[PDB]
C-alpha cells in the first residue's frame, strides 16, 4: 500500500485500522547498554510489530506491518519467521511473495534471511522455474556472492538441474578466469555429474587447467583447481604431470609452480618413489627457496615441509 | 636503536610481492591492484628512509571509542538491532584485549541486558522479546563469560539451553541457525561454543555432527558454510574450533587445510584475504590465522616432531604490520582496510587477530612478538571461543560443577 518513503506515510500510531490495538514498547532495563537511538519511524513499526507477535495476530495488516518492519531493518529474523507464519495462516498467494523476495534481494544481496526465505517459498511451491535465470543476475552484479552460489548449487542439486550449469561455468570463467567462487561451482558440477573417475573426464579436466595456467600464469585458483582434481589420488599417480610442469619451470614459472613441485615431491616420497634421497634433497632445496625469496610471506610454513619431510624420509 | 625498528612490509624486496597479472585483466585483478596501490602509500607513509618509527596501537582512542559504544548508539545502528548480544561481546572482548577493566556497574547492567535478551524456550535474542537465536545466543554466553562473575553465570538458563540446542538439532548431524532457519557451519560453532562452556553437552547432542563439518570441507582446503560451497575463513574458523571441541579435528585433512589458509596470507599486505582471490580485510586476522593456533594444537596432539616451538605457521610480523598500519581509525576504532569506516566487529576482531599475532603458546613454551612499542601488548584470547584463556576456565570450572541438565 504505502513504502516507509511515501510521501504520503503515516505512522501506524496514528492510522485509524489499528487504533484498537496497544503498541508494545520495548523493555531495555532501567540502565539501559548498547542502547539504539531508533528514529520515531523505526520504533513505531516495532512497537507495533512486537503488539501483533506478543498477540499472534494472524492477520492481513499485520502482514502488511512485517513489510514495513523488514524495509526497516532486513536483518531481523524474528519479523521473517512470523511472515512466514503468516503466509500460511492467511493462504497468501505465494508467486506474488516471490516476485517481493525477488525485489528485496536485488535490493540486499548479502543478508542471509532474504535467501532463506526465498529457498522456503521455491520448497513451498515445488518450483524453481525462476531461480537459475534469477541468480544468474544476481551474479550479473556480483559475480562472487555468497549465497547466490549457494542458493544456485541448492536448486540445481534439488531440483537436478544439471544440464546447462558447465556451459554457465565456461562463460563466467571467459569473464573473470580469477574468480574463486566459478572454479568451485565447476567442481560442483563435475563431481555430482560425470565425476572425475572418468579418465577421458579427467584428462580434458586437466588439459583445460593447464591452458587456463598458462593464459594467466599467476591466477591462484586455476593452480588450486589443477591440485584439487588430482590430490585424493595422489599427486605423485601422474609422473607426466612432473615433466610439464618441469618444462615451464624457467619460464611460466611462480611461487605457485615451486610449491605445486613440492606436493608432488612429497606424494612421491609418501609412495616409496625411486631414488628417495634425490627427490627429498630437491624438495628441501625448493623449501629454501620457498621461505627465503619466492614465497617468504609463508616462510614458518615452508620452514615446517621442510622438517616435516626429513622427519618422514 | 631502540627508536628505529626495520618492517617486512617496508624492505626493498617486498615491492617484487606486488600483483603480477600476466598482463591479463578481469575485475579480480584491478580490485586487488587498487588495493595495493593504496596500501603502498599507507606502509611508506611509515618510513623515513633509513629512521623507521615504532608502531603505535591507539588504545586510548580505542578505549574511549569502546567505552561509549556500551551504553549508547546513533540510529546508524538500527541495522543491528536484531544483534544486540554481539555489540555487547565485540566491546567487551576488546576492552578485555586492552586489559581496560569493566565497572561494575557497567557489568551488572550488560547482565540484566542479557537477561532480558534470554527467551523462556532457551537460548538469547538478538534483543529483548525476540526469537532465541545461535548468533546472539553465543554472543551472549560469551559475553557474560568475560565478565565472568557467579551473577553473569547464573544468567544463563542451562536446562532451556540444552532443550533450544536440541530443537535446532537435523538428524544428519547439523544445526539449524533458529528455529525455521537456515543451516551452515556458523550453527555447530555457535552451539558447541555454548554448550561446552556452560557444561550441557550430551552424547546425542553432537551425534554425526563431526562427520557433517568435514563434509563442508571442500577440494581447496578449507571448509564452506555447507557441502559444495567455496572455502571461506569464516566458516573455515567456524568448522575447525567447532571439531577442536569435540576431539574430532582428524576427520578433516589437516594437511590441505593447513596449505589453504597459509595461502590466504596476502603476500604483499600482509594480512588475510577470506577466499582465494578476494580482498584482504583486517577481519580475517582472527577467522584464518586464527586456524593456526587450532592446527598446532590438533598437530601437536597428533605427535607431529617437525611442528615450530615459538611461532605460528603464518607471518606474525607482517599481520601486525598490516593490523598497525592500516587497520587503526584514527579517531579509534579499527576496521578492513583503509578507506573503510570504523565498526566494532573489525575493532574486536582486528585486535583478536592482532593478540593471536603476539602470543605463541604450546606446551610449557611461551614465545611472544611484541611489534612496536612494548605498550602495543595485548592479552591473549583463547583461538576457540575468542575471549581470555582466563575467562574460559574460569567459566568451565564453574559450569563443570553443575550437572548435565537432565543428565
Ligand atoms: C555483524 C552482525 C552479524 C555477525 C556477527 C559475527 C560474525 C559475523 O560474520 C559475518 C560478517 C559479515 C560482514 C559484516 N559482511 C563482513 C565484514 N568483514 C567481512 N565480512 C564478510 C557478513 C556475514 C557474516 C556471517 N555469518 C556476522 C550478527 C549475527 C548474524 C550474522 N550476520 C549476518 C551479521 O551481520
Ligand atoms: C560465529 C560466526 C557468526 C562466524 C561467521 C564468520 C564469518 C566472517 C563468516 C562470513 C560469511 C560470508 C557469507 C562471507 C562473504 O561475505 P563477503 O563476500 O562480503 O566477504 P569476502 O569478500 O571477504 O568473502
Ligand atoms: O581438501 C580435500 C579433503 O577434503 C575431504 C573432506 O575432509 O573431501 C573434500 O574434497 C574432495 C576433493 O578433494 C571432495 O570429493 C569431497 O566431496 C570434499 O568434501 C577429504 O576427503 C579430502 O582429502
Ligand atoms: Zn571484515
Amino acid at each position: 500500500f504505502v513504502s516507509l518513503d511515501s510521501p504520503s506515510y503515516v505512522l501506524y500510531r496514528d492510522r485509524a485500522e489499528w487504533a484498537d490495538i496497544d503498541p508494545v514498547p520495548q523493555n531495555d532495563g532501567p540502565n539501559p547498554v548498547v542502547q539504539i537511538i531508533y528514529s520515531d519511524k523505526f520504533r513505531d513499526v516495532y512497537d507495533y510489530f512486537r503488539a501483533v507477535l506478543q498477540r499472534d495476530e494472524r492477520s492481513e495488516r499485520a502482514f502488511k506491518l512485517t513489510r514495513d518492519a523488514i524495509e526497516l531493518n532486513a536483518a531481523n529474523y524474528t519479523v521473517w519467521h512470523f511472515r512466514r507464519v503468516l503466509l500460511k495462516s492467511l493462504q497468501k498467494d505465494l508467486h506474488e511473495e516471490m516476485n517481493y523476495i525477488t525485489a528485496i534481494i536485488e535490493e540486499q544481496p548479502k543478508n542471509y534471511q532474504v535467501w532463506h526465505h526465498r529457498r522456503v517459498l521455491v520448497e513451498w511451491l515445488r518450483d524453481p522455474s525462476q531461480e537459475l535465470e534469477f541468480i544468474a543476475d544476481i551474479l550479473n552484479q556480483d559475480a562472487k556472492n555468497y549465497h547466490a552460489w549457494q542458493h544456485r548449487q541448492w536448486v540445481i542439486q534439488e531440483f537436478k538441474l544439471w544440464d546447462n550449469e558447465l556451459q554457465y561455468v565456461d562463460q563466467l570463467l571467459k569473464e573473470d578466469v580469477r574468480n574463486n567462487s566459478v572454479w568451485n561451482q565447476r567442481y560442483f558440477v563435475i563431481s555430482n555429474t560425470t565425476g572425475y573417475n572418468d579418465r577421458a573426464v579427467l584428462e580434458r579436466e586437466v588439459q583445460y587447467t593447464l591452458e587456463m595456467i598458462k593464459l594467466v600464469p599467476h591466477n591462484e585458483s586455476a593452480w588450486n583447481y589443477l591440485k584439487g582434481i588430482l590430490q585424493d589420488r595422489g599427486l605423485s599417480k601422474y609422473p607426466n604431470l612432473l615433466n610439464q610442469l618441469l618444462d615451464l619451470q624457467p619460464s611460466h614459472s611462480s611461487p605457485y609452480l615451486i610449491a605445486f613441485l613440492v606436493d608432488i615431491y612429497e606424494d612421491m616420497l609418501e609412495n616409496q618413489c625411486d631414488n628417495k634421497e634425490d627427490i627429498l634433497n630437491k624438495a628441501l632445496e625448493l623449501c629454501e627457496i620457498l621461505a627465503k625469496e619466492k614465497d617468504t610471506i609463508r616462510k614458518e610454513y615452508w620452514r615446517y615441509i621442510g622438517r616435516s619431510l626429513q622427519s618422514k624420509h | 636503536p631502540v627508536w628505529s625498528e626495520p618492517l617486512y612490509s617496508l624492505r626493498p624486496e617486498h615491492a617484487r610481492e606486488r600483483l603480477q597479472d600476466d598482463s591479463v585483466e578481469t575485475v579480480t585483478s584491478i580490485e586487488q591492484a587498487k588495493v595495493e596501490e593504496k596500501i603502498q602509500e599507507v606502509f611508506s607513509s611509515y618510513k623515513f628512509n633509513h629512521l623507521v618509527p615504532r608502531l603505535v596501537l591507539q588504545r586510548e582512542k580505542h578505549f574511549h571509542y569502546l567505552k561509549r559504544g556500551l551504553r549508547q548508539l546513533t540510529d546508524a545502528y538500527e541495522c543491528l538491532d536484531a544483534s544486540r548480544p554481539w555489540l555487547c561481546y565485540w566491546i567487551l572482548h576488546s576492552l578485555e584485549l586492552l586489559d581496560e577493566p569493566i565497572p561494575q556497574i557497567v557489568a551488572t547492567d550488560v547482565c540484566q541486558f542479557l537477561e532480558l535478551c534470554q527467551s523462556p524456550e532457551g537460548g538469547f535474542g538478538g534483543g529483548p522479546g525476540q526469537y532465541p537465536h545461535l548468533a546472539p545466543t553465543y554472543a551472549a554466553v560469551n559475553a557474560l563469560c568475560i565478565i565472568g562473575t557467579e551473577e553473569a553465570y547464573d544468567i544463563i538458563n542451562r536446562e532451556k539451553l540444552l532443550q533450544y540446542l536440541y530443537s535446532l538439532k537435523q538428524p544428519d548431524g547439523s544445526f539449524l541457525m533458529h528455529v525455521g532457519g537456515e543451516v551452515d557451519v556458523r550453527s555447530a560453532y555457535c552451539a558447541a561454543s555454548v554448550a561446552s562452556l556452560t557444561n550441557i553437552i550430551t552424547p546425542d547432542l553432537f551425534e554425526g555432527t563431526a562427520e557433517w563439518i568435514a563434509r563442508c570441507q571442500n577440494w581447496e582446503g578449507g571448509i564452506g558454510g555447507v557441502p559444495g560451497m567455496e572455502a571461506h575463513g569464516g566458516y573455515t574458523f567456524c568448522g575447525l574450533a567447532a571439531l577442536v571441541i569435540l576431539k574430532r579435528e582428524r576427520s578433516l585433512n589437516l594437511k590441505s587445510l593447513l596449505q589453504w589458509v597459509t595461502s590466504r596470507q596476502m603476500r604483499f599486505e600482509g594480512g588475510f584475504q577470506g577466499r582465494c582471490n578476494k580482498l584482504v580485510d583486517g577481519c580475517y586476522s582472527f577467522w584464518q590465522a586464527g586456524l593456526l593456533p587450532l592446527l598446532h594444537r590438533a598437530l601437536h596432539a597428533q605427535g607431529d616432531p617437525a611442528l615450530s616451538m615459538s611461532h605460528w605457521m603464518f607471518h606474525q610480523q607482517a599481520l601486525q604490520e598490516y593490523i598497525l598500519m592500516c587497520c587503526q581509525c584514527p579517531a579509534g576504532g579499527l576496521l578492513d582496510k583503509p578507506g573503510k569506516s570504523r565498526d566494532f566487529y573489525h575493532t574486536c576482531y582486528c585486535l583478536s587477530g592482532l593478540s593471536i599475532a603476539q602470543h605463541f603458546g604450546s606446551g610449557a613454551m611461551l614465545h611472544d612478538v611484541v611489534l612496536g612499542v612494548p605498550e602495543n601488548a595485548l592479552q591473549p584470547t583463547h583461538p576457540v571461543y575468542n575471549i581470555g584463556p582466563d575467562k574460559v576456565i574460569q567459566a568451565t570450572t564453574y559450569f563443570l560443577q553443575k550437572p548435565v541438565p537432565g543428565f
